[PDB]
Parts: structure tokens; C-alpha cells; sequence
DNA sequence: TAGGGTTAGGGTTAG
């Protein structure tokens, strides 16, 4: 916008050129030796001009500047100032360094599958500005960008940050179905989505783990007793956890899928009562770990179940790429293996496997 | 022209190689075997190793070691050998505790369910997965996994028949994989197509030349003397894009050559391989790898944990090391130069890195 | 030692030559075909000692043998055509068909006479063969190639290392002389001195110098098992190093001259109170590592700096080397190749049943497992470490179960006792190795057989006798 | 200083 200073008083020259050294003139610590300073006075006021008068200057009221996606997602980018427009997805409060972690989905006209990003708001500014709610569209300007230990990209909140709210959250949260793709499209690096569904068929199982951990110190329990009880936990509370690593394909490509918690019971095709009985049985020794491939009636039952055609069944899987879009580390060259079909081993160049994560598993 | 098959080294790059392909039985019977390796077939250039079929059983034959079936998919009839898994050393049940007794009962129920699922007669519907083989001039599928599909309304086969043409059109009727794209190796002779690409190739060519000679210091005009680098840079693209002067054609060509060399040198400086000093020479550069004194100073600084207190946790962060070096050695130090110095120091077994962007002394 | 000059020694013909004593050889045809590496010690006049050296040999030529047919037979029909077979006919057919089909631009041929007395039939006892030699870069011909004049072809898949060893009459570790060495601008090995020979013909054998002393290290480590993924981690390890271990007399006394120890902590527990102060008061050279990655980096740096030639221990190949490689991969410790001598990027596949990748993981060095040597040498009730100590040295050894390992971090005294126990175990392993004279016996066996020295320690008697034959 | 720990696993025969 174009603002006009309408400071009243006598027509004293130089008053709009520089701050008088001998008069009232103070500067912030970050502006100690500035060549141009003009302190505003209390009696001074501001006004807004019309559009027609300054249409030439106001013709530059295009979209606010936004850094290129390549600049934003490159670690070699030494500049630590970025700006973008995004839509807030979820807001959470972090407590011990008080932080309000924000998850924003970018909006750009370059890539039709914008990546996700995290914005952290720390203590110096923590009456966070009004309007920062899930579902709204907000424009962030001049954020600090840093690369973490795990090569992730996240934007901090510095004293030179300007935040403007554009649209309010919708009254009704409409639903959207995930796209339906083949698993081969993710191996072609041209604009592929990272959250879709596919009709895969289970092939094998790599491992399976079941625990009974302590609710406070997250240590393996035995009959509802912490191993370090009396030193790290004040009560006797036990919760269950489960991991599994499938290996699915859908007629075009191969991928390995990791599932957690109740998705384990969903993938195994077990009723809730059977799942509860299995967990109760597991509660006795404390842990059950099986490594079918990779570097007791319960064991035999699990081994039989993991190879029967009751598990290796066609399913419909809604998956999310394990490597987050923010992460940047392309360093994988093709490998070389020794497949042998007709008693005549040969050598081929193979690509690294696709790693996924489960969100929902349904039968068909 | 006889279409030469894809080389046997690039077969694994195709995603279809490791996936159970859905194909018509007529296609399975009609594909041509590959001469390079028997047992692996070709369909439109795609190296297909495994198949997936669904059909109606029309004939059951049993031998002492394997079953035989005929799968009809309304397009053709093929055999499907199903091997017999030996039930040697059957699990012995024992009258254990009540929970273990329930587990054994559930195991017996699961075994009965599996045995019911694997029972097949004439007229049923079967799904067979496995690999193609040739035996006595006959093509057949050696099944890996197979079970009887319970389809009482004929929805699964209808869905399969509706789905197969779409998968064919969108995947199988496509040219080939992407192995080093198309002439990604080199740039189709030093002429190339993109002028910045020419600048980049000249840049790391000059970098390689400087490394191989073990150059300590060099000048841009010295790099201009190199006939090989000049010949590599002398391409139609730069000459055609530098015709901004008529009376000074040679002069403007030399100026464009100087500009492209400066761009290459600044690209190298961005990587930190070469660093500059304020010695009055605008084109004087020193190779970072050969600066032994900088390595010694950095190692000496690290050995004291950047003058941090001993009770403070040993080691330093990358930013802390950079700040200490800037305040102590030279304010003009760049991050890339420091990173290269640290990597070179670690290569010679001088420092050990504990976390990422964290380094400690021995 | 500066890398701009090589320790050349003047020869009898007033020509400076390279002299060294090779120990182990490595070959990699998939990446650099026709290249064989040699490692060993080279005398240095500046310090009057021996340092590790790497020698590169290039341009190894394959050899093929063709058996001419008695009477011409058409390939298409398998019937005679009415003409005899001559050597020039075989050469012309080869040049006109095989070179065109398999893209063999350059080759050398000459008539030779050879004998065959093996199980393959349809081969005369004595005949004349066609010997064709060409570089390894051109593709290998099929093993079952048959033509209008040659029925069977030999030497299709002969490894470069075997050909180089056979054609130069090298019998185990022996002194070598290299004529006209050339410096390498790009280092490829971790050794001090590097050189390369253009052709294999520039290497000869000298048989008048006693073997030089080597460097030997014995090490052991303690591994605790994680309770959530059944993975084995590393908590502490120790080693002992000798610098002048001879190979032609009794073991030196004392068996060791220097040692080091490093102790780490698990992810959950912390060190006992004032553990650093306790260590300092006792005045014992024990280095504390913050994490497992620090421990692995320190161990690799110590291995690289000490530069050992022979590494010994108990149950290395089966368990310890695999565990160490897995931990290096998981912790993403950089520069894993320091455990060997040749710069490599891609770690070989782990978990191999035959252990071929695990065996190749330490090319250029020596891995001596006391278990296999004990099995080959003497008979005992069992080959566990405690039983071996009881039967050989007649001493009692304490066994620490995995259950107490978690509890040893309660007090500093328990941690010191565990570290001392590991040190004593390493010392016992070294003493057991020195007792049986494993190294001189292995050297004598290798010299008699003539095979590679490193393969002798693997117990492959069939390999040694195959090489001898 | 901001993701938990992290890496990589099956790749063959029988008539």
C-alpha cells in the first residue's frame, strides 16, 4: 500500500529528511548506526490514498514475493530468509522451550503436488497472532530456514517475521478422497503424489514384534511390572504396541510397507476378540520377536499364520511415502545383484526398494 | 530390422521385472523367449519373469510328487504345475495348560481352514501365481502360491476382465524403462546444447586438471593458457551467443571466454574447492585441499574444543566451529571451505565425528 | 614418507627397481577387469624400518585354447563337407565369425602344442591347439562355443589372479622385484607407498632374503542384546599391539608392547557417579566414548594409524566381524573401508551363508581365528575359549552372563572389573595364539603349497592341494 | 535444535 504521512504543525524544513541529533531521537539496538532514521511523533497520523491517483505504483500490487521451491528445499541455499503462502493443517502445543509447532501445506503454481512443512513459534513471541487456526490460509514472510540433524527442512520464527491472515476456516470441513494410482508411477520422478491408494497383494512377511511397555518410562514390562520400577515409574500401567513389515506388489512394481499399532491387527485379518486374546497371551513373557528374513506354541502358531493363504490375500491399501517431502538426500546409485532363473546366474542393475507407511487397510 | 533385445544388464531397472504381471493367457503363450537368458521372456521389450492368472479349472491330474491343472481364462488354456509340500516332522500336540490347549485348538482350526482352502476339483475357480517354464516343448507355470477363489456371484472375474485392458494400455503398451535417460552420459560431443551446461562441464574439467597437477596456487589467465580447456570451451553455442561486437569479434570472443572461465571459477569457489585472499590479485586462487596450515590450525582449535570449558560436553557444533574459526583465523572463511577441511582432516584420521555436524578430538 | 619419491634400490644392471615382500592379493573383475593388487612391506632407508606398500598390476591377458576337428562338419546339418582341417582354416573361421559376432577387435594367435589327460572325453592325449590372447575388456566367449573346426574351447573363464600367479611362478609370500615403476597421481589405498607396473612381465622372484617382521593385534569385545529388536550392540572393546613380530623364531617376550581400551554406554543407562574421576585416579589409559558411533570411529582410526597386518581373535568370522559390520552400517560411521586396505564405497552384502562377502570385507589384511587353527592342530572336548584356556594354559577363566551386563553399570568397581576381564580375555587369546606357533606353521604350509597365504588360515585344505596340483 | 533412531532384508530345485 501507499501511505501518506500527515504530520501536523509548522512547515519546518528537513523534518521529513533525517532525525534531529539534538532533539528527541532514539533507535533500537539493531538500528544503531543507520544512515536513514525518521522517528514518528505522537501527534503525527497516517492516511491511506486512493487507487486511481497512484495506480502506477499500485499496479505492482501483485502476489507477495515468494521464494522458489528449489531455493526453499535446497540445503546449499545459504540465505536464511524465505517467504511463502500456505494453508494450516494442524497446530499443536509443545512443552518440556515452549513451542507451537505448525504443519502447513504449501500452495504454489509451479508444482501441482506441494510439499508439507513445519513452522516453529518460540518463547519471545508466544501470544500467537489471532487467526492461526487449522483450515485457514496464511501468508508468511521472511522466515528463518534451518536444516536439522536428519536433513529435514523446517522454518523457525524470528523477530523479522510478518504474518498476514487471508481466509477464515470453512464452516463445514468437506472431505476429499485420496488419488488412485499404480505403484509404478512413483518410480518415475515426474510429479508423483506421496499420499495415494493402491490395490496391492501381500506376498510375504519380514518381521513381527509385540511388546508390553511401561506407560511412563517406555520399558518392557512383565505381568504389569516395570523393570526399573521404584526408580523411574510411580505406578503399574502397561500398554501394548506392535510392528510389522509386509511386502506388497500390484502388478507393476514392488514395495515394502510398515504398519504400527492396530493396523497390525487390521493387516493380519484378526477379529478384535482374537487380537485381545493374543495380546493377553503375549503379556506373560513380555515380548515376542520373529525375524523371518533379514540380517513354543505361540511361535509355531505365528509362523503358520504368517505363511498361510489367510494372510497373503489381495487388499486395498492407503499408504504414505515414508521419506517426508521436506527431507532432501538424493544419493542412491543403482546396485548389482545375481538373479538366477534357468540355473544360469546373471547380473542386473537393481533400484533401491520403495519404503511406505500404512494409514488404512481394508479387504476386497 | 530385427529388433535387438534389451541388454541383460539393464533388466533390473524395469519395475515390471520384480512384480507379478497380469497378462492374458494367449499373451503368455505367444511371447518370445529371450536368447540372452532362458526362462526370462519379453513382451514389447519388457522383461517379464513372473505371471498372475485367474481362470476355471478344466482338468485335474495328480502324480506322486506334484499336481497338474488346466486354467482357462476365456482366451487360452495353459497348464499349472502345483508342487507338493512334504509334511515331514509334523508338530506333536501335548496336553499343556488351558491357554496352550486353546492355542493348539486354534492351530488345528487354522490347519483345517488351509486344507479346505487348497482343495480343488473340476469346475472351480483358481488363482495361480508363479514363473513361466518350458518342459518338453510345452509352456507351463510352476505355481508358487495358489488357492481356490470363493466367487459365488461372478464379481471378481468381471472386475478382472474390465480392469485388464486399462492396465495394458497404461503400462504394458509403453516403450521402455529410463536407463540414464537419453544420452545423459556426456552431452553428445563437447558441442552440447545448453550454455550453462557447457560452463559446468568446463568447470569440473578445470577442477580435475587442477587436482591432477597438484596445483598449489593458480591464476585465471593461467587456466586460459591450457589448450585443452580452451578447445573444450570453443563450441558453437558460446560463439553464436557472443556476437555482441562487430569491430571486436576476436576481442568479444575472448571476453566471453573470460566470462565463462570466471563463471566456472566461481562455481568451484561455491563448492569451496578454491578460496581467495586479499592480496591484490583478482584472479588468484588457492586449492583448499592443499592448504596444510589451515588443516593444522583447525585441528589445533578442535583439540581444545574451541576453547570451551572442559565440564561443558566435549566436542563442538559446526556453527560453533565456524564462528570460532571466523573470530580466530580469518573473518572471510566460507562454510564450504570449512566443511571440506573437516572432511579432509577426518580422512587422514585426525578427528572423529560423533553426531552429524558434530566433531570431537581423539 | 613423502609420496613424490619411491624407495628405489639400484639393481645389478645399474637400473633402479622396486623391492618388496608381498603377503596378500586382491582382484576385482566386475569394476576394474584385468587388474590385480598386491600388498606387502617395503624397506625404507630413512627410518630403517618397513612400511605397508600397495603395488598395482595392469594389462592381464586372457588365454583360450581351440581343438581342431579331424574332418570338417557343417554346423547347420552336422555332416561332412568333403574337406580336411588345417590350422589356417581354424584361424580364418575364428577371424571371420567370432571376432565379428562378439566384437573382438584385437587378438594374438599362434600354433601351440598341449596335452590333456582329464575326465572330459573326445579329446586326444596329445595334439596341436590354437592359442588366442586378448585383453579382458572384450566380452567373454560362451563356454560351450562350437564351430566348423573347433569342437571344445578351454580357458574361457580363467581368473586374472590365477593366470598371473601361474605364469610368473610365484609360490606363496616371497620377495619380488618390479622394473620401471610409475607413480600414481590418485591414491587408491590406505598404505604409505603406492606404485603400479604397466605389464605383468616386469615382475620376477628373488629367493635370498629372510622375511621381515610384521605387526600383530589381538582384540575382543563385549556385546549386549537389545530387548526390543534382538539386536547386538557394542559396549566395550580392547586390543593389544606388537610391532616387531618375527616369523622365523619363537614368539617375542613379552607378546605385547602397547594396548588401548574404549568403553561406551547403552542408549538408556548412564555412567556410574564420578566414573571419569575413578578412571583418572587409577591412572589407566581408558577412553570414554559418548555413543556407539564415537567408539566405532575411534576403533577404525586406531586400526588405520597402527596399520596392523595380522588380526587375531576368537570366533571372529562367525560372529564378531558380522556384528561389527552391521553396527557400522546401522550407526552410519563414515569410512568403513579402513578395516581393509583398498578404498571402497559399497560394502559387500552381509548375512551371506557362505560368508564370501564377509571374507572379502578385509582384503589386504589377515584374519586368524584361533578356533579353526585349534581344530586343525589339536583335539579337545570343546573349542570354547574357557575350555581352550583350561586345556592349553591350564588356567581358570570367569564367565560373565548377559544378565549381569545391564547391572554392571551400577558401580564404578563393577565396570572396571568388566573392562579388566575383557583385557585379560584378549591377553589370553594372544597367548594361546603364540603357544601353538600358528603363524610359522601357516607360512610353511603356504610356501609348500604355493597358494595365497590368507586362504590358508581358512582351513581349506582342498584349496591348497588344488593350487599345488 | 525440532522424526522417531537410524540400516537392510525373500532373489534357488523336484517329473
Amino acid at each position: 500500500q501507499v501511505y501518506r504521512l500527515v504530520a501536523p504543525g509548522p512547515a519546518t524544513p528537513m523534518l521529513f529528511e533525517k532525525d534531529g541529533s539534538s532533539c528527541i531521537s532514539r533507535r533500537p539496538l539493531e538500528l544503531a548506526g543507520c544512515a536513514s532514521c525518521l522517528t514518528v511523533q505522537d501527534n503525527w497520523t497516517l492516511e491511506l490514498e486512493s487507487s486511481q491517483d497512484i495506480q502506477d505504483v499500485l499496479d505492482a500490487n501483485k502476489s507477495l514475493p515468494e521464494s522458489s521451491l528449489t531455493d526453499l528445499l535446497s540445503d546449499n541455499f545459504t540465505d536464511s530468509l524465505v517467504s511463502f503462502s500456505a494453508e494450516i493443517l494442524s497446530r499443536t502445543l509443545c512443552e518440556p522451550r515452549r513451542c507451537v509447532k505448525l504443519t502447513v501445506a504449501l500452495e504454489t503454481a509451479e508444482c501441482e503436488f506441494p510439499p508439507h512443512l513445519d513452522v516453529y513459534i518460540e518463547d519471545p513471541h508466544l501470544p500467537p497472532s489471532l487467526g492461526l487456526l487449522p483450515g485457514a490460509r496464511v501468508h508468511f514472510s521472511q522466515l528463518e530456514k534451518r536444516v536439522s540433524r536428519s536433513h529435514n527442512v523446517y522454518c523457525c520464527f524470528r523477530s523479522s517475521t510478518y504474518v498476514q491472515v487471508l481466509s477464515f476456516p470453512p464452516e463445514t470441513t468437506i472431505s476429499v478422497p485420496l488419488p488412485h494410482i499404480y505403484l509404478a508411477e512413483l518410480l518415475q520422478g515426474g510429479q508423483s503424489p506421496f499420499q495415494a491408494t493402491a490395490s496391492c497383494h501381500i506376498v510375504s512377511v519380514f518381521s513381527l514384534q509385540l511388546f508390553w511397555v511401561c506407560a511412563y518410562c517406555t520399558s518392557i514390562c512383565r505381568q504389569g511390572k516395570c523393570t526399573r520400577l521404584g526408580s523411574t515409574c510411580p505406578t503399574q500401567t502397561a500398554i501394548s504396541q506392535a510392528i510389522i513389515r509386509l511386502l506388497v506388489e500390484d502388478g507393476t512394481a514392488e514395495a515394502v510397507v510398515t504398519c504400527r499399532n492396530h493396523h497390525v491387527a487390521a493387516a493380519l485379518g484378526l477379529c478384535p476378540r482374537e487380537w485381545a486374546s493374543l495380546l493377553d497371551f503375549v503379556q506373560v513373557p513380555g515380548r515376542v520377536v520373529l525375524q523371518f528374513a533379514g540380517p513354543e506354541p505361540m511361535t509355531m502358531f505365528l509362523w503358520t499364520l504368517c505363511t498361510s493363504p489367510s494372510v497373503l490375500r489381495p487388499i486395498v491399501l492407503s499408504f504414505e511415502l515414508e521419506r517426508k517431502p521436506s527431507k532432501i538426500v538424493p544419493l542412491e546409485p543403482p546396485r548389482l545383484q545375481r538373479f538366477q532363473c534357468g540355473e544360469l546366474p546373471f547380473l542386473t542393475h537393481v533400484n533401491p526398494r520403495l519404503r511406505l507407511s500404512c494409514l488404512s487397510i481394508r479387504e476386497s | 530390422r530385427c529388433e535387438e533385445e534389451t541388454p541383460s544388464l539393464l533388466w533390473g531397472l524395469d519395475p515390471v521385472f520384480l512384480a507379478f504381471a497380469k497378462l492374458y493367457i494367449r499373451d503368455i503363450l505367444d511371447m518370445k523367449e529371450s536368447r540372452q537368458v532362458p526362462g526370462v521372456f519379453l513382451y514389447n521389450g519388457h522383461p517379464i519373469k513372473q505371471v498372475d492368472v485367474l481362470g476355471t479349472v478344466i482338468g485335474v491330474r495328480e502324480r506322486d510328487a506334484f499336481y497338474s491343472y488346466g486354467v482357462d481364462d476365456s482366451t487360452g488354456v495353459i497348464n499349472c504345475i502345483c508342487w507338493k509340500k512334504l509334511n515331514t516332522e509334523s508338530v506333536s500336540a501335548a496336553p499343556s495348560a488351558a491357554r496352550e490347549l486353546s492355542l493348539t485348538s486354534q492351530l488345528k482350526k487354522l490347519q483345517e481352514t488351509i486344507e479346505q482352502k487348497t482343495k480343488i476339483e473340476i469346475g472351480d475357480t483358481i488363482r495361480v501365481r508363479g514363473s513361466i517354464r518350458t518342459y518338453r516343448e510345452e509352456r507351463e507355470i510352476h505355481a508358487t502360491t495358489y488357492y481356490k477363489v470363493d466367487d459365488p456371484v461372478w464379481n471378481i472375474q468381471i472386475a478382472r476382465m474390465l480392469e485388464l485392458p486399462t492396465i495394458y494400455r497404461k503400462v504394458y503398451d509403453q516403450p521402455f524403462h529410463s536407463s540414464a535417460l537419453e544420452k545423459e552420459e556426456a552431452l553428445s560431443n563437447p558441442g552440447a546444447l545448453d550454455l550453462p551446461s557447457l560452463t559446468s562441464l568446463l568447470s569440473e574439467k578445470a577442477k580435475e586438471f587442477l587436482m591432477e597437477n597438484r596445483v598449489q596456487s593458480f591464476y585465471q589467465q593461467e587456466l586460459e593458457m591450457v589448450e585443452s580447456l580452451l578447445s573444450l570451451a570453443n563450441q558453437p553455442v558460446i560463439h553464436s551467443a557472443s556476437s555482441d561486437q562487430v569491430n571486436f569479434k576476436k576481442d568479444t570472443t575472448s571476453k566471453a571466454i573470460h566470462s565463462i572461465f570466471k563463471n566456472a571459477i566461481q562455481l568451484l569457489q561455491e563448492k569451496g574447492l578454491v578460496f581467495q585472499k586479499d592480496d591484490g590479485f583478482d584472479n588468484l586462487y588457492y586449492v583448499t585441499r592443499e592448504d596444510k596450515d589451515l588443516h593444522r590450525k583447525i585441528h589445533r582449535i578442535i583439540q581444545q574444543d574451541c576453547q570451551k570449558p572442559n565440564h561443558m560436553e566435549k566436542g563442538c557444533h559446526f556453527l560453533h566451529i565456524l564462528a570460532c574459526a571466523r573470530l580466530s583465523i580469518r573473518p572471510g572463511l566460507s562454510e564450504a571451505v570449512l566443511q571440506q577441511v573437516l572432511e579432509l582432516l577426518e580422512d587422514q584420521s585426525d578427528i572423529v565425528s560423533t553426531m552429524e555436524h558434530y566433531y570431537t578430538a581423539f | 614418507v613423502d609420496s613424490s619419491h619411491l624407495p628405489l634400490v639400484k639393481g645389478a644392471d645399474e637400473e633402479q627397481v622396486f623391492h618388496f615382500y608381498w603377503l596378500d592379493a586382491y582382484e576385482d573383475q566386475y569394476n576394474q577387469p584385468g587388474v590385480v593388487f598386491l600388498f606387502g612391506k617395503v624397506w625404507i632407508e630413512s627410518a630403517e624400518t618397513h612400511v605397508s606398500c600397495c603395488v598395482m598390476v595392469k594389462n592381464i591377458e586372457r588365454t583360450l585354447y581351440f581343438l581342431p576337428r579331424e574332418m570338417k562338419i557343417d554346423l547347420n546339418t552336422g555332416k561332412e563337407t568333403g574337406t580336411p582341417i588345417s590350422m589356417k582354416d581354424v584361424y580364418e573361421e575364428f577371424d571371420e565369425k567370432i571376432a565379428t559376432k562378439y566384437k573382438i577387435m584385437k587378438f594374438k594367435s599362434k600354433p601351440v602344442e598341449k596335452n590333456y589327460a582329464f575326465e572330459i572325453p573326445d579329446v586326444p592325449e596329445k595334439s596341436e591347439y590354437l592359442e588366442v590372447k586378448y585383453s579382458a575388456e572384450m566380452p567373454q566367449l560362451p563356454q560351450d562355443l562350437k564351430g566348423e573346426t573347433f569342437s571344445h574351447v578351454f580357458g574361457t573363464n580363467t581368473s586374472s589372479l590365477e593366470l598371473f600367479l601361474m605364469n610368473r611362478k610365484i609360490k606363496g609370500p616371497c620377495w619380488l622385484e618390479v622394473k620401471s615403476p610409475q607413480l600414481l597421481n590418485q591414491p587408491v589405498s590406505w598404505c604409505k607407498v603406492e606404485a603400479m607396473a604397466l605389464k605383468p612381465d616386469l615382475v620376477n622372484v628373488i629367493k635370498d632374503v629372510s622375511p621381515p617382521p610384521l605387526v600383530v593385534m589381538a582384540f575382543s569385545m563385549k556385546t549386549m542384546q537389545n530387548a526390543k529388536n534382538h539386536q547386538n550392540e557394542i559396549i566395550a572393546m580392547a586390543a593389544l599391539v606388537h610391532h616387531s613380530f618375527a616369523l622365523d623364531k619363537a614368539a617375542p617376550k613379552p607378546p605385547f608392547q602397547s594396548h588401548f581400551c574404549v568403553v561406551s554406554k547403552p542408549k538408556d543407562c548412564i555412567f556410574p557417579y564420578a566414573f571419569k574421576e575413578v578412571i583418572e585416579k587409577k591412572n589407566v589409559k581408558v577412553e570414554v566414548a559418548a555413543t556407539e558411533r564415537t567408539l566405532l570411529g575411534f576403533f577404525l582410526a586406531k586400526v588405520h594409524k597402527i596399520d596392523p597386518d595380522i588380526i587375531v581373535g576368537h570366533n571372529i568370522y562367525g560372529f564378531e566381524l558380522e556384528v561389527l559390520l552391521q553396527r557400522i552400517n546401522v550407526c552410519k560411521a563414515p569410512h568403513w573401508s579402513k578395516i581393509g586396505r583398498l578404498k571402497r564405497s559399497n560394502m559387500p552384502k552381509l548375512g551371506g551363508r557362505s560368508g564370501f562377502g564377509e571374507r572379502n570385507a578385509t582384503c589386504g589384511r589377515m584374519i586368524c581365528d584361533v578356533e579353526i587353527s585349534a581344530k586343525e592342530l589339536i583335539r579337545c572336548k570343546s573349542y570354547h575359549l574357557s575350555e581352550l584356556v583350561q586345556q592349553i594354559l591350564k588356567t581358570e577363566r570367569v564367565v560373565i552372563p548377559m544378565e549381569n551386563i545391564q547391572n554392571m553399570y551400577s558401580e564404578s568397581s563393577q565396570l572396571l572389573y568388566l573392562l579388566e576381564h575383557t583385557w585379560k580375555d584378549a591377553k589370553f587369546i594372544l597367548q594361546i595364539m603364540c603357544e601353538l606357533n600358528v603363524l610359522p606353521l601357516a607360512l610353511q604350509i603356504t610356501n609348500i603349497a604355493g597358494n595365497i597365504m590368507s586362504r590358508t588360515l581358512m582351513g581349506g585344505r582342498s584349496e591348497r592341494n588344488e593350487f599345488l596340483l
